[PDB]
């Protein structure tokens, strides 16, 4: 659905919070330090 | 794959298919002339002359 700048890609999978499109969802979460991750 | 002799292989997904689909699902996708019209990135195809 284009290219996303600012959100870090992660290899895990959770419930959808912000639906990007084409099977990607982003959410604001702690790294371990809080950022926007996409999955 | 013994469900009492019932042949469920035509609707269960085929592991050989990379899309994890079945025979009837593949026939249903092939029987519709679906136009994506911008599902993927294709501005590079637009800027290329044809
Ligand atoms: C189910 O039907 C398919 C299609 O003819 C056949 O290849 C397969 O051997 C059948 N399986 C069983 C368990 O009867
Ligand atoms: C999009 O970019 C990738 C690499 O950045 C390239 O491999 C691909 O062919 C490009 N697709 C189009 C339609 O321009």
């Amino acid at each position: 659905a284009g290219c996303l700048i600012g959100a870090e890609y992660v290899n895990n999978s959770y419930e959808c919070d912000i639906p990007i499109g084409a099977g990607i969802c982003a959410s604001y979460q702690t790294q371990t330090s809080q950022s926007i991750i996409a999955y | 794959k013994y469900f009492g002799g019932f042949n469920f292989s035509q609707i269960l997904p085929d592991p050989s298919k990379p899309s994890k689909r079945s025979f009837i699902e593949d026939l249903l996708f092939n029987k519709v002339t679906l136009a994506d019209a911008g599902f993927i990135k294709q501005y590079g195809d637009c800027l290329g002359d044809i």
